[PDB]
């Protein structure tokens, strides 16, 4: 894997239920905060959670993020989910200048 | 005595997107005290906030790039900010370099490039630019440091060097102060104001080359002063007599006064309007300079 | 009296290409008598050739476009040139729209588009367009219709409309007029000059943005006097009261008189240069008005 | 066909040989001068022989072209190839606007050892 960080590139979950995104990455960005962002234009995204750059789970409201610093993969939770919730997310890792990040597109399907 | 330079409003250049004029309006439903930062000078010649003397510099910069290939994100330019001139820039009182853009998203860039790869050496490259109005790309262009991309499945063998960045589309406009200082506050022009009770601002506004997936409404932007009057001001260096100056703006081959309005030291023009919606106005005008008047004149309404 | 702006040439704008000033220079191994179009104008303010009071409108030109795609050539525009106020362009005495480029090549222009496909709508495409010298695309500015193409495998499916055109890119350039009605000659402010012996053009210098595949050299282009010192002609109207103006550029903060040279009324300034190479001066300085003087009076002059 | 005029991408000659380009187009441009073109920028390259739009033959220097309005299409011939010859090459269509145009590179080599 050359690039930072990876994701599916589509996710799909059930309004009132949820959706896990695995956002893979490389050894060199263990001790970095990683981060689930929201909408467009890229690189201001709003920011639903981010990590302190350790292992701790984090929620905020819906959301929440867990980095595996074994393995190198954050997962992403999102649940009761919403009509209102599908767009374009992005996993992020937080860097001076430009963060890696990879888009990931999130569709709702009702009832 | 103050004048003012003879050019109709259409025929002028706008001082924060590099376009014409095209429109002259009042609008009580937008901001009424918008924190421009170019397009701002004093009457007596004082240029404020980024305002450059030249419309070319409007909404661009000048660096020497540097540029590193970024496996998933592309090709990456550092930019080390410069004066447009070629004179180096400092950080001080203002917020940025002149002319740097004084407006939020995300701004595609074009610059001068040149490649090692065989069969070519010069092209022309577009980056994106995240200006604001919160970034995660911790632009500092008050620091002098700005960064970009172009999207690239490998290395574009780029060679570093100087350029002047111009602008080619904006996206997710929001006419809002951008990203100056990763976060930080920085020196600013103060916001455009005050006005007496019923004035508003008067402006000049053009639009502005868009990128939008849905939405094809033109992108307005609006600015206090056409850049002609910036360089005029800027070259004249007029001593102010009072604190306004009553201006006509009239039709000169029919002779009909389309409004009175007071041209603020401080380099914004106010109309009496009580209106609730736009009034626009005809770009064929002339403004002439009638007397300098105290803050507190009140002007006829239109 | 008459007089010039206090402005530096490096914080001025460049009257043929919208880029800043950034040279000051005489070259004396160059055309000595160009017939620009662009940054033409009289002492007195009367606007020559296709020069525009903004500096926005150099280079560039408006239109209401139409598209078409053409199998093996791509995304064609044919661009109904208006003026870039919006005004109706009428042919006269000029070449083209005001603004238009008075330079050869092949311009990549930029244009905001519409398309009508899933998923997206507003754009900004880039066009390539042959301007000159002599073309096989019957480019007729000075009828108002010029043709523009952007490679395409299908349809991009734009949407009709107006449009203003602003330069990306020159490739090939060539420093002599465009084609400006398919080969036709057409009305043109007249070559620069005469100068006295010993004269050479004062040359502002600016850089075009390129396409070149093997030359990484800058393309200078020159102009005759900054667009800020159009604008400010056409703005004051001076009142011509003899054949030339007697300048001297001076850096203002050291008082250090750099050269005297004559703005002749026509619109340009001569320097009387004795060198046989280009000779640049720094950017610096300010151009101050003396004297009225005759087109006879001899300048001191400037050596190697 | 689809494309109004499409030639040899690549075409490929020796030192004092010859080389034919046959510019094959769609029979709607039967009626249109053909011509051939050397260099770059595209829309101004040097015309080296146009047609009258009949099917006779103009040569100038060393290049042909004829025009064949039954298979539709126009073949050019350069003889006494020269290694200054290669470069880019056009086939063109002239019309009102834009040229259909296909673009040629000519190769020129020496007789192999
Ligand atoms: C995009 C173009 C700017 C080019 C630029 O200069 O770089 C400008 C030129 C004139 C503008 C139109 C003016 C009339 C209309 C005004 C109305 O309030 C909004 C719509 C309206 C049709 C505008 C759309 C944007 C235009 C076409
Ligand atoms: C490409 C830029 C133009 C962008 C424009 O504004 O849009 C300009 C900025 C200033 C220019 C350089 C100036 C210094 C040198 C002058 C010398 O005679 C030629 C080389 C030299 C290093 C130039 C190269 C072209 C530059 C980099
Ligand atoms: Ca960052
Ligand atoms: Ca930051
Ligand atoms: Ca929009
Ligand atoms: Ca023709
Ligand atoms: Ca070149
Ligand atoms: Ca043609």
């Amino acid at each position: 894997m050359e690039d930072p960080v990876t994701g599916p590139e589509e996710v799909s979950g059930q309004e009132q239920g949820s959706l896990t995104v695995q956002c893979r990455y490389t050894s060199g960005w263990k001790d970095y905060k990683k981060y689930w962002c929201q909408g467009v234009p890229q690189r201001s995204c709003k920011t639903l959670v981010e990590t302190d750059a350790s292992e701790q789970l984090v929620k905020k409201n819906r959301v929440s993020i867990r980095d595996n610093q074994r393995d190198f993969i954050f997962t992403v939770t999102m649940e009761d989910l919403r009509m209102s919730d599908a767009g374009i997310y992005w996993c992020g890792i937080t860097k001076g200048g430009l963060d890696p990040m990879f888009k990931v597109t999130v569709n709702i399907g009702p009832v | 005595m103050v004048d003012l330079p003879v050019i109709q409003p259409r025929l002028c250049t706008h001082a924060r997107w590099p376009a014409p004029v095209y429109g002259l309006l009042v609008d009580p439903s937008l901001p009424s005290n918008p924190q421009w930062q170019n397009g701002r000078v004093h009457v007596d010649g004082t240029l404020l906030g980024t305002t450059p003397i030249s419309g070319s510099w409007v909404s661009c910069f000048a660096a020497e790039a540097a540029y590193k290939f970024q496996s998933g994100t592309g090709e990456v330019a550092t930019f080390t900010l410069i004066e447009q001139d070629g004179s180096a820039y400092v950080p001080g009182d203002r917020a940025a370099p002149l002319g740097y853009p004084d407006f939020s998203g995300q701004l595609e860039i074009e610059v001068q490039t040149e490649t090692t790869k065989t069969g070519d050496k010069l092209k022309v490259t577009t980056f994106e630019m995240i200006l604001g109005p919160t970034t995660n790309a911790d632009q500092a262009p008050y620091q002098g440091r700005v960064f970009a991309s172009v999207t690239a499945a490998a290395s574009l063998d780029l060679v570093d060097g100087r350029v002047r960045a111009v602008p080619r589309s904006i996206y997710g406009f929001q006419d809002t102060i951008p990203e100056y200082n990763d976060g930080l506050l920085v020196p600013l022009a103060p916001p455009i104001g005050p006005f007496l009770p019923g004035e508003v601002l008067l402006r000049f506004r053009t639009y502005m080359r868009q990128i939008d997936t849905a939405d094809a409404a033109a992108e307005a932007i609006d600015c206090a002063l056409p850049q002609e009057f910036v360089s005029w001001f800027a070259s004249n260096a007029f001593t102010v007599q009072s604190e306004a100056l009553l201006l006509r703006y009239r039709n000169t081959l029919t002779g009909q006064l389309l409004f009175e309005c007071k041209l603020y030291n401080e380099g914004y023009i106010a109309l009496s309007y009580s209106g609730s919606g736009p009034l626009t106005f005809p770009t064929d005008g002339i403004f002439e300079v009638v007397s300098w008047v105290p803050r507190l004149y009140q002007l006829a309404s239109v």
